[PDB]
């Protein structure tokens, strides 16, 4: 559809990446923003129903609206490099909101 | 809750005062105390609003006063048209409701 | 200015009833609405009160939620859908409007009352 | 006679005019609703121009009271807010061949139940409107419409079969819309299509065996396509404006116009030019081309203009028997620094050449010390438009400008440049225009009075302390000298110039 | 390269800006200007616009309600201490501004200091039930050389005020006393108390709720 | 990722560009009394992936968008003064001015 | 003309998966997957990280100076605050130089509380004069709850100073109308698991 | 900065203490206080770090003290090789620098 | 462990000079480093200090700005860039290690020191 929203994509480091270096987490929810936000052309005299299509397609005037994330949640991972493991936080790796540009 | 005495009696032509006491959130909270009279077999009517200001259509024999947690409605004189149960109504910040008193059965001779 | 009422009638306990307040003479879309009852031989008790458009509705705790109020500014009418009537709800219900237009101050003009009895 | 009323301020359809008018012009006046009276009385009007009014209410059958109407002009009205309150629609129109309904803010159901049915109607205007979607039943009341105008709308979705109810549709305007993905083109009879100023990300057509398609013009301007549209499905194609797009480039010989300017072409395949042999125009301005590989057989043999501007073209490879019909070449600031002397030395029919802001240099001759690996400009007689800039070399060669007339020479951004050969030797009945500006010129050796066909000269922002004296006939008109130091400048010995002068510009002294 | 022209993007945005301004205001058409009085804007509207220059998609109207004046009987009960500044607001005017409390998108209480050459950590409360007070928020105040406009988000406070009867409810502007120290006085002077403080009421208009 | 970086000289990537939108002549509106015009300040950029390349990529996501784009991050509201009938109405519109923008 | 309904979901799924692989390898400043009963210390750090500028940034915890240490006895007479002192040497061992550190987070476990207590946070300055850091309004709860205070500037100042013992204060709000209010909220590891600093630092190896 | 005596004499075989007093920002701040001996015509040498610990290559004859604003170094038995200028060094968080004290010339006999 | 130094010599007032401190016997890119000067007849005085990698550098208040420190961790050397010398800079600038690796707590193994003077 034409509405941007998070799509359920649970990505697995073991089976979907073929990775052994990542230990925890085994996988995490990585939603992706999908949706074709179209540029809504403007008129001085348009309909009251199409004024509500700006909010979900062209909220801020972008001149090329696109399906970017709005709310982002970092992901901590731990991986074994060298003689000692190290846990490390990956910023902006989980998507919670999808807002058209 | 608003507390006021249940029964009151006075001679016609004698100025009598009806008092109801608040609870520091009924009237001490700066809210609007309104005074209502209810004749028997009739609807309540606005008499004094904001505890000191006379309403429209009321005759100018009713005066109201507000003092801290106490609300006074002073009826200057007493005629044959004041036989009514009087209520003081004001908001409160405790029960979050408009509270009325237990009406005063003001009578005559 | 007047606020005629309706909906008065005996209700079997555990039932429901809906009143109406066909208000005229004032700008109904610019006055806060109230409901007040009094049991026979007792004093006035606040029932419910609502705002412009009925978006925010305020109730006494004794009938909170179990009674509901609503407003329809188009017909200049006022509704109070009771549920689950029982012993102390037997009262005469008074429609009232605030004396000032956009305010939650008091109750300026009153209706005539509708007698509802619950005990059967 | 005629009855024209534009802005007269009348609040109702006039009745003073008699029943003898065929053109009732009421466009632009103050009309809020068209009653039956007096318009129902009129029956012999060929034009009903009621555009640019405040039209809100029409009764049922007002337009059916006209049995001889051809033009219905209802543009810039408020039929949305007035017709959605249960107002009478158009209904059946017997002979109305031209309908204009634009700016009426209709939605899908509003335009569905507004137009009704009309057996004959050449043009249908639904521009400046608010149609969110197009359904199968949207045009079920029209047997055959020629012109369809759907632009300045808020269209997103067009379902399958929404256009198969109109099998005689030739022109179709879908510009300034929001169609996004477009698939399964099956109109089969469309002539003219517009998809400009939209937000379109793809254009795919089903490759199943179907009937022939006769599309000619197909804008895809200012869209967001990722791949080039397939043209083997469209063998009648003439025009294709895909300017301002985002396409990556990783019988058919019919295209006349083709624009790929402001696109995202990193490198053009040779097979792309190999399968397209009927081109007449090709525009690429401000692209990201790497190099133009025009070195294969039957690749653009009929091309006229090759606009390749604002790119990075480190090497240009063109040869004979590949592309020898080019007429105008527009190369502007790409990368040109050093080219072999074969691209512009053996190709024929080139008239215009552009080398602005480029480090390429002309070749010399047997008696001229030309730089090695230069470009030879001698060998074609029809090259008369030459522009050279950015070579940063101080003494030009002789031989490249010979054997051909050069009617105009553009030279700029050449510090230290001095001219003594080519512009005076080998050319006598040519070189009408020769201007030098933005370049460092100190000594002038080209004889202006020698050429009798001078008409437009310019010597602005050049450090000259001397000026040649005219003693023969000349037809010069304009002579511009901007910010040039001249302590003295007599005119009595300069008398041969004053033959056709009417405006001279000089300052800085 | 992912490059597109400049001049198209400017007109595409100016048009999308036309659409966005017409959509936030919920205007299907520009309003008619025939019923517009002549002359400049009123000084109250000019002051309100100067103040506001200093699903929340749509545009919310702005209304300024000023505090209860200092020479009022509500202030002559705590205006003897010097360690707090007391601001009281009339809820009737707030309800007149916002007749329906769900329409109050955001409420903002602004303060203006005269001249603060010292750093003070200041503190704001609400006149809660009984006489108790509730935490709202604190802003450390660096010293300044010019008057500075403060800002407190009192949206929940004004929502509870609109959910209550019309009266006089207000705030306490207090200094922050550390728990290991004695009661120190409030050294910052607020204009209009010691251009008096007010409220900005970002409200959805009730004609297009 | 701010207005000062790309208002002082031009940086050829995703950042803000000056755009003053007049209401009188650029938009042809006669009803917004104040402001006469404002700086919408669009932003446009060729911003590639991080591995193909800064403060722009603070909130970058290639696995969440079809392609990285030049999308506003910090937006500044605008107030306007316009008339509906005889009452001068003052409203504040959120997300009018693009102050900074990021890669995604 | 038929606008296609939806893009094929598996195609965009593998596109996002490959872009996520690229993002994961780009966050760690890597280009290849590195190769080689893992201990409980990283379990504690990871579990602490879960509950509550592009590239991946190292995280490491440093614990409280133990309550039996002789540094808390100077202010034990104060019963309206909790004093949290941290060894700056261990912080510098985790974060060798200041500028690579980016975020410091202080965690406080509350075992059980039943009162509206509004708390504050300070640090030493070694004058026994404290700066304000940030407050937190704590509601009663029936489950253990962690807290988070922004102490990035605090640990940045601690790294710009010599190694020693500098710490925090967990004081109840004491308004000028009600002075010397007792701290009715309890923090695990102090009152009869322990609080620790959570440091988000750029790793020394990659930058 | 760090108050330390300028001259301190003595005889071999006693037990004399070198004092070092600050202003609660350096010694009382909990930072590492160090003890450096400067032999005549030589480089300063680390003796006692953190006012408690003995450095490598230093005999157990040296011992340091730490109490509040007062920190000091004690030597049990002075020999010829101990005849050196002694500096107490600790980080100061008031000046944000590792300030040294004015050394005392320990003279034996 | 030894820390030899270079870059002494007389400098004209208002001039500039640089000092280098080659370090050996320990992991240079794991320790904080300090510059400590000592005028003849006057006690020790802190000059400059740098972290592990030179990201954060600290200088004494009296000598801030004029002196600049940097590290070359591959060659195990560290530099002190004198600028705009004045008459109180006549001192032996010692180069010093630190006690533990990732620590800013004290001066461990010292250097031999080189004599830098300014005069007419
Ligand atoms: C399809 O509609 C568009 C939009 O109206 C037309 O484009 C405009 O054409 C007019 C002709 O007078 C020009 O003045 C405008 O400048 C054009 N604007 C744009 C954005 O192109 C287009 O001509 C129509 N196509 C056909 C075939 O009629
Ligand atoms: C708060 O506002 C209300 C209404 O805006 C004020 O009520 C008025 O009070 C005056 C003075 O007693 C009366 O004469 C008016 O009749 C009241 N109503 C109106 C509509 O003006 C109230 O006084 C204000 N509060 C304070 C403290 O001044
Ligand atoms: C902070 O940590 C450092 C090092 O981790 C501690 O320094 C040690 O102190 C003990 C005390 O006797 C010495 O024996 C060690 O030699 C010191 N160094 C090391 C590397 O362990 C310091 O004591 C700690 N601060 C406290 C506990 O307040
Ligand atoms: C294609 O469209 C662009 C858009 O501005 C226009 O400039 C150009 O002239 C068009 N091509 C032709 C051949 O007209
Ligand atoms: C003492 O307090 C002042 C400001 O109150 C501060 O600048 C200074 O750093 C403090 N002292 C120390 C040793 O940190």
């Amino acid at each position: 559809e034409k509405n941007c929203c998070v799509r359920q994509l649970y990505i697995d480091f073991r089976k979907d990446l073929g990775w052994k270096w990542i230990h925890e987490p085994k996988g995490y929810h990585a939603n992706f923003c999908l949706g074709p936000c179209p540029y809504i052309w403007s008129l001085d005299t348009q309909y009251s129903k199409v004024l509500a299509l700006y909010n979900q397609h062209n909220p801020g005037a972008s001149a090329s609206p696109c399906c970017v994330p709005q709310a982002l949640e970092p992901l901590p991972i731990v991986y074994y490099v060298g003689r000692k493991p190290k846990v490390e936080q990956l910023s902006n790796m989980i998507v919670r909101s999808c807002k058209c540009s | 809750a608003l507390t006021q005495l249940s029964s009151m009696s006075g001679s016609p032509g004698q100025t009598v005062t009806i008092t109801c006491t608040g609870s520091s959130s009924n009237i001490g909270g700066g809210y609007y105390l309104n005074w209502y009279q209810q004749l028997p077999g009739a609807a309540p009517k606005l008499v004094i609003y904001n505890a000191n200001n006379r309403a429209s259509g009321v005759p100018d024999r009713f005066s109201g006063s507000k003092s801290g947690n106490l609300a006074s409605l002073t009826i200057t004189g007493l005629q044959a048209e004041d036989e009514a149960v009087y209520f003081c109504g004001c908001y409160d910040s405790s029960l979050s409701s408009v509270v009325f008193g237990g009406g005063t059965h003001l009578t005559v001779l | 200015v007047q606020l005629v009422e309706s909906g008065g009638g005996l209700v079997q306990p555990g039932g429901s009833l809906r009143l109406s307040c066909a208000a005229s003479g004032f700008t109904f879309s610019s006055y806060y609405m109230y409901w007040v009852r009094q049991a026979p031989g007792k004093g006035l008790e606040w029932v419910s009160g609502t705002s412009i458009g009925g978006g925010s509705t305020w109730y006494a705790d004794s009938v909170k939620g179990r009674f509901t109020i609503s407003r329809d500014n188009a017909k200049n009418t006022l509704y109070l859908q009771m549920n689950n009537l029982k012993s102390e709800d037997t009262a005469v219900y008074y429609c009232a409007k605030d004396l000032n237009s956009r305010s939650y101050k008091g109750m300026g003009d009153w209706g005539q009352g509708t007698q509802v009895t619950v005990s059967s | 006679k005629e009855a024209l009323c534009h802005g007269l301020g009348l609040l109702q359809v006039p009745s003073v005019l008699s029943l003898d008018i065929q053109a009732l012009y009421l466009s632009g006046n103050q009309l809020q609703s068209i009653l039956v009276s007096p318009l129902g009385f009129y029956t012999a009007l060929r034009h009903l121009d009621l555009s640019d009014n405040q039209i809100s209410f029409l009764q049922a059958g007002v337009f059916q009271a006209l049995p001889y109407l051809e033009h219905l002009n209802l543009a810039h009205n408020r039929l949305a807010t007035g017709m959605a309150l249960n107002s009478g629609g158009l209904g059946r129109l017997p002979l109305l061949v031209s309908l204009d309904l634009s700016g009426n803010s209709l939605h899908g159901n509003l335009v569905e139940r507004l137009l009704g049915e009309t057996p004959r109607l050449r043009t249908l205007s639904l521009a400046e409107n608010s149609l969110t979607r197009l359904a199968r039943h949207t045009f079920w009341g029209m047997p055959a419409v020629e012109q369809l105008d759907l632009h300045s709308n808020v269209l997103m979705d067009i379902e399958d079969g929404a256009f198969e109810a109109l099998p005689h549709l030739t022109h179709l305007n879908l510009s300034r819309n929001s169609l996004t993905c477009i698939s399964d083109f099956s109109l089969q009879q469309l002539q003219v299509l517009d998809l400009s100023c939209n937000s379109i990300e793809a254009f795919q057509t089903a490759p199943e065996p179907q009937a022939q398609f006769q599309l000619a013009w197909l804008d895809l301007r200012e869209n967001k396509l990722l791949h080039f549209p397939d043209l083997a499905v469209f063998p009648r194609l003439i025009y294709l404006n895909v300017s301002n797009n985002l396409i990556q480039l990783p019988p058919l010989s019919q295209l006349l116009n083709l624009d790929l300017s402001y696109n995202e072409i990193e490198l053009v395949p040779a097979s792309f030019l190999e399968h397209l042999t009927s081109l007449r125009f090709l525009n690429l301005s401000r692209n990201c081309l790497r190099s133009f590989e025009a070195r294969q057989v039957d690749s653009l043999p009929c091309l006229v203009l090759l606009d390749l501007s604002h790119n990075v073209l480190e090497a240009l490879e063109l040869g004979t028997k590949v592309l020898g019909s080019l007429q105008t070449l527009l190369l502007q600031d790409n990368a040109l620094q050093e080219l072999p002397p074969y691209t512009f030395a053996s190709l024929a029919s080139l008239q215009r050449l552009n080398l602005q802001g480029n480090q390429v240099s002309p070749c010399g001759g047997p008696a001229e010390p030309g730089p090695p690996g230069c470009v030879d400009f001698s060998g074609i007689p029809t090259l008369h438009v030459l522009n050279m800039a950015g070579n940063s070399m101080g003494m030009l060669r002789a031989g490249s400008f010979l054997h051909t007339p050069l009617t105009e020479l553009d030279l700029s951004t050449n510090p230290g440049l001095d001219v003594a050969t080519g512009a005076l030797v080998g050319l006598e009945a040519s070189l009408e225009v020769l201007e030098l500006q933005g370049n460092g010129l100190t000594v002038l050796r080209v004889d202006l009075p020698c050429f009798l066909r001078l008409k437009r000269l310019n010597l602005a922002e050049n450090q000259l302390s001397h000026l040649p004296a005219w003693t023969r006939a000349v037809s010069l008109e304009v002579l511009d000298l901007r910010n040039n130091s001249f302590s003295l400048l007599p005119g009595n010995a300069m008398g041969g110039l004053e033959t056709s002068l009417r405006r001279l510009y000089l300052q800085g002294n």
